[PDB]
């Protein structure tokens, strides 16, 4: 998926259940494979310490 | 003609500086310039969007 | 830092010997990983993300239990094998090693 | 200095700070106090080390070359360009246009080369570094009349003291250095495409003033750039693909990021 | 009492009206204006048509299929052969101008898709070969679509441009392209996207024929989908309007 | 850098209810995620990124 | 200028946000508060966590089929094993608290259904046998659905509870259950229902383990319907949030 | 300045300064004038040299290593830690938490090694010292692209001048350095136990910029720490048992003190 | 902007100092800071104990 | 900077092969001009404003099309000649080179 535009997409669908997990990942903004390549994550890779809050928007 | 400024200290001192050249590209760097304005990159819209109100009504 | 560097394991013959070398990479340590098992002269070698199977008696007997995560243990079998095994894990900034004594 | 967190309480109202539209660029300006109860916390953290000046103003090697005191290669030359290295180039390519004064530092070291001559009792070596502007005469050999440096700026250094440092004013015919150029130098649109068209920084020459011995000696010079008084405009995303050439942005397509095991995997 | 979803834009003898829209993005907070007297360098007087150029020009449409990577356009090169804007830039040596990009894509409630509309200044693009550089008429297209391509372009002795959508032809992450003014078209809500861009350059005026100030990109992050029965042909249309355009150095025509 | 003393946490997403879709519409949808910082973010200790690697002078 | 259909509720470290809703019902006009000094009887000081209990707890979902009678939950018994709310009530002898019930059921325009959400104080329920009384673990369910049943339960020597939907297990008309605070979920309009209930009892504090203050009931007056093709699995989810909870009489754990 | 002794006389009263209870911590605040007759004596002695700043602020070698200019060992590395030595460590372990700025000094000396090459006429050696922060790239070899030091702080030194000295600000994510930690890094409580968990000071790299000759040469670097602007909290007793390792407080049980001959013996 | 302070002399002189850096962690050490408070370690009790009176009455 | 440094030219036999090496001198580059054509060992050489005609098979076949202006191309003839031709143009400050592959 990393070699495709599919990596960005989170697939949701209709299932005969409830309470199933969609996704999950750890909170490591500079180190986690999920955030290492984002603008904020790339900026963090030039620094040793980080401290603040983090906004996550879902569309 | 010396300039006295403040040192970078922690929270919770002055230093002296004189310019010895006549070129203005010989001075030291400008490290204490703390000014931000993210209203250009973030919130770059025409009609102001209040936080509490809905985005598209 | 490998936990319990000085350890002695007593295992009966005819039972696979389990040797554990769990380690915790330092934040300072950010280099290529190398895991080497010595028998006191090598039984197995992990280097450049590749596993190589060295010792004629223990050939086809020594295999890893898991490495990238942080566990570099081995499970030996067909004990007859009395000796001291030194697990040496290498990171470019820092290095650590654990010695296990196996009886019978 | 950073903003301090305030204190909110339980709320039941029609206000919707969380719900918004990302179709518009409008990056939501919500704070934690809008989706939970918070306590008042004074924040003495200061946004000081993140400024562009503190980010860019550090010396960084951009090119190291060799020369000898005998034989064929007797002097060294290098057109001024910061794209030779990767670390300085990547940091500068966060922005489209930059405008900064430059501080130049050199590190010159010699090494006695293997030979078979005898009774080698060397003397102290002096080295001359000379700059040629876009259009100035260039030295054909190591004993050319160009080294007279009547107008070209030059510097002489005797091995053993503190390195030589000089400061250079913003040199450009434009109003800002351009890291990226989309276009051609020729109107017919058939020639060199890219930043190469805009670049014109001259050439730098380094050499031994004296031989100093009968045996061979090889000197090496390392150049260090420090941007001062920096201004920067229009930020752009960091380079993912590894660099290939110094003249262009030619790259090899690569993965957007590294891969894990599942979508619910925590490692 | 009206709805913020409705907008109208009037330029020259042209108008556009939207029933559903998000908002207007105004570049870097700057509204395009003319060149001041303390920032100019050319001596001779500029021409300013003011009405015959600053209007809406509508480029050719492009079909959005279920497997389209994306499209790109050079704003100076696109309006080169259209109306009096093209004629003025042809005769003159120096041209300075700003633009707006209204992208229209309308679908029904059942159709689901996502499009990213971003303007990239100095969007220099790389060649498939590491040694040579992209040829013109391969990177540039006159009123043409110029689509991208999933998967790398083959490496050989050919001035072909690397069209990978995930690297976007610039070697940077496609996701991080939100640093420049961007607007999202979500079929379920947004129908069109409006972006206003002020003139951005390191010099006061530049030769329009040999240099491109900005590159418009339309990239479908989420594909187009529907059920058997619904309409398959779904087009995207682009209209560009030069704002506060001025020209200098009149001479014989050509380039 | 990856550390165990200063650990972050975990971020997960579940179905509060179930996706409801009518007939003649697609039942397989997608979500997109954007990440940013609040007005209280800070960083320290300038260092060198581990991402870029230069084999030789280009 | 906003829409009254949008609401947000923030309690503790939890939030809920609705796109479509009716309103908020506030019990008997009373907003839940703490116990005054002229109404109290216990002498020793109360504990008030204030954040670790007063948040949103989300119970297990239930599938709404085309032939579901209805469901009921005991609010004190339901949060007995959930979070720190359960732990505090376990150690203490006396507990006083108020609640809110946000019920969420989302369906498409084509789906049609009606649900009645009502809170019943002292909802004593009858047994199938006329001589014996309903057994525990038959009337009560831990985080469990506890659905009703069309048609009478068989009469025999068994502590089974009468689950008739039309009598509701209390022997009263199901329609007249609108006397208590009630909210209606209409799939064609309302998506969720919010009810705020103040503490109601004949004494200042009561033992949570042996007594239930209120019973939440969800009853589909109009069945669920759709056409072949639309989604069949349609779930209902319930979140409860204790408000102004206080405890007294700390002792060894158990019940 | 110390207190001055006053003058008392003969006393017959019910007051009992001497008699007290050591069950309570209350260290008796009695002075000689309470149990004898004293004369008035002004005391100009000053408690100045005993302050924590004068106690800790002195340079102290913490680690010395070698490298060569040929062969296999071509550069040196050392994770920053003050527990390598015993004298600096014992003094710092009088307190639980310390907070101080650090002044760093280096002493680099070379030595010509035994060999059989001829005609060795060496040049001046230049050495580069580079710091890598917890997470920075580390040099695989002596000619790695890491030494470009675009952002990492580095220092260059030409053999023969005054040693190189730099000043380091309090670097910590906490509010004080911790000399002793009782706990684990992992919650499951099964891993590294001790201060090692908290420590994260990065790595230091030193090397020869140039070879300088055809014969072998071995250089050695010694590192010197000086704590400045010191603050200290919660004092604790000095180390009796000799140190064994650098990561932990592992020790061998030893005698409380030395022994004499009798209980009435004066020696 | 120079600071003039007192030199350490015996009992029974001024010196000048200027800060040349802008970092506040570059200055010299603080050697003349003579402040003590042993009432924490010694006498760490709740009820004050007078010297002359008995400890436990 | 020579345009299209990596190029492949397919020319039929009995047709003169046209090889183009157009270049753009840098403003920084102000030195004596040298143009050298290599066949992979030289077919032609331009140096000190003089053209020298090196390869026995291509003797009397290789000649320049135009050099001072900025065009240093050659027109070969009587193809039989499969090989790689490297056009190397030298200025005292900077140098560039273009390689052309010719089939048949
Ligand atoms: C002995 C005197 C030496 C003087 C040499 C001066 C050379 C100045 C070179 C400046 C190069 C600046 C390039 C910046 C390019 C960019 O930012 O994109
Ligand atoms: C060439 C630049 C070198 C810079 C190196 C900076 C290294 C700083 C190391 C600080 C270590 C302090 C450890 C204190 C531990 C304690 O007090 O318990």
């Amino acid at each position: 998926k990393v070699n495709s535009m599919e990596a960005y997409q989170i697939p949701v669908r209709s299932n005969e259940g409830s309470g199933t997990q969609v996704f999950g990942f750890p909170l490591q903004p500079g180190y986690s494979s999920v955030f290492s390549r984002t603008l904020l994550g790339e900026i963090l890779n030039y620094y040793t310490h980080w401290s603040g809050s983090i906004k996550l928007t879902f569309m | 003609g010396a300039q006295v400024s403040t040192q970078k200290t922690g929270a919770h001192i002055h230093y002296t500086n004189i310019n010895y050249y006549k070129d203005a590209a010989s001075n030291s760097a400008n490290r204490q310039d703390f000014t931000q304005d993210p209203g250009k990159f973030t919130e770059p819209v025409k009609d102001i969007m209040i936080k509490s109100l809905p985005a598209l009504n | 830092s490998i936990t319990t560097p000085e350890e002695m394991i007593e295992k009966a013959k005819g039972e696979t010997a389990y040797l554990p070398c769990k380690f915790t990479l330092s934040p300072e340590d950010q280099g290529p990983l190398d895991i080497e098992w010595l028998i006191s002269q090598v039984i197995i070698l992990y280097s450049g993300d590749k596993i190589y199977d060295y010792y004629p008696d223990l050939k086809g007997r020594v295999h890893f239990t898991s490495l990238k995560s942080g566990d570099a243990s081995i499970n030996v079998t067909n004990l007859q094998d009395i000796g001291t095994y030194q697990c040496k894990v290498k990171k470019a900034p820092g290095v650590a090693n654990k010695k296990i004594h196996l009886v019978v | 200095r950073v903003a301090d967190t305030v204190g909110t309480g339980p709320t039941n109202s029609e206000a919707i700070p969380a719900l918004t539209a990302a179709e518009t660029g409008h990056t939501s300006q919500v704070v934690p106090g809008d989706t939970m109860q918070t306590r008042h916390v004074k924040n003495y953290h200061s946004r000081s080390e993140s400024t562009i000046e503190n980010f860019l103003c550090r010396s960084a090697c951009v090119y190291f070359t060799e020369y000898e005191n005998s034989g064929a290669k007797r002097y060294a030359e290098w057109v001024l360009t910061p794209r030779q290295a990767a670390q300085l180039r990547r940091k500068l390519e966060f922005f489209t246009y930059v405008r900064f004064d430059l501080e130049l530092t050199f590190v010159i070291t010699s090494t006695q080369q293997p030979s078979t001559t005898q009774n080698q009792d060397a003397q102290i070596l002096t080295h001359q570094i000379m700059y040629v502007p876009p259009g100035g005469p260039v030295p054909d050999k190591v004993d050319s009349y160009v080294w007279q440096t009547s107008t070209n700026p030059s510097v002489f250094w005797t091995e053993g003291n503190a390195p030589p440092r000089m400061s250079i004013p913003f040199l450009s015919i434009g109003n800002a250095y351009s890291n990226f150029y989309d276009g051609w130098s020729e109107f017919s649109r058939n020639g060199v495409y890219g930043i190469n068209t805009l670049n014109n920084m001259g050439t730098l020459y380094a050499r031994h003033v004296n031989a100093g011995s009968t045996g061979p000696i090889k000197s090496t010079i390392r150049i260090y750039f420090k941007p001062k008084h920096v201004k920067a405009w229009i930020p752009r995303p960091p380079r993912l693909c590894q660099y290939e050439k110094a003249k262009n942005v030619n790259f090899q397509p690569s993965g957007v990021t590294t891969t894990r095991q599942s979508i619910t995997t925590m490692t | 009492g009206y709805s913020d979803r409705a907008r109208s834009i009037t330029l020259g003898n042209s108008t556009i009206t939207t029933q559903e829209c998000a908002n207007v993005v105004v570049g870097y907070g700057v509204w395009p204006d003319y060149l001041k007297d303390s920032e100019a360098t050319a001596e001779d007087q500029p021409t300013q048509p003011d009405v015959a150029t600053c209007r809406f020009y509508t480029l050719d449409s492009v079909q959005w299929q279920k497997t389209s990577p994306g499209w790109w356009w050079k704003l100076p090169d696109a309006l080169s052969n259209l109306g009096l804007f093209g004629q003025n830039m042809q005769y003159h040596y120096l041209g300075r101008t700003g633009y707006t990009v209204h992208v229209q894509c309308n679908a029904s409630k059942f159709h689901q898709g996502c499009l990213l509309v971003v303007c990239v200044p100095e969007a220099e693009m790389g060649c498939a070969t590491l040694d040579n550089t992209p040829s013109s008429a391969e990177l540039l297209g006159g009123d043409s679509a110029k689509e991208f391509a999933d998967k790398p372009v083959a490496s050989g002795s050919n001035k072909l441009v690397q069209r990978v959508v995930y690297n976007a032809g610039m070697g940077v992450g496609v996701g991080n392209l939100t640093i420049f003014p961007h607007q999202w078209i979500n079929l379920r809500t947004n129908n069109s996207a409006t972006i206003v861009m002020p003139y951005t350059n390191s010099v006061p005026m530049d030769n329009m024929f040999r240099h491109n100030n900005v590159t418009l990109m339309v990239i479908p992050f989420v594909p187009l989908d529907y059920c058997p029965g619904s309409t398959t042909y779904v087009p995207i249309t682009v209209t560009i309007a030069p704002m506060c355009a001025e020209y200098n150095g009149l001479r014989l025509a050509g380039h | 850098t990856s550390d165990e003393y200063t650990a972050g946490g975990f971020i997960t997403c579940w179905y509060q209810t179930n996706i409801v879709v009518p007939a003649d519409a697609q039942s397989s949808c997608y979500i997109m995620c954007f990440v940013s910082a609040c007005n209280d973010f800070s960083v320290r200790l300038l260092k060198d990124t581990p991402f870029i690697s230069q084999q030789n002078f280009f």
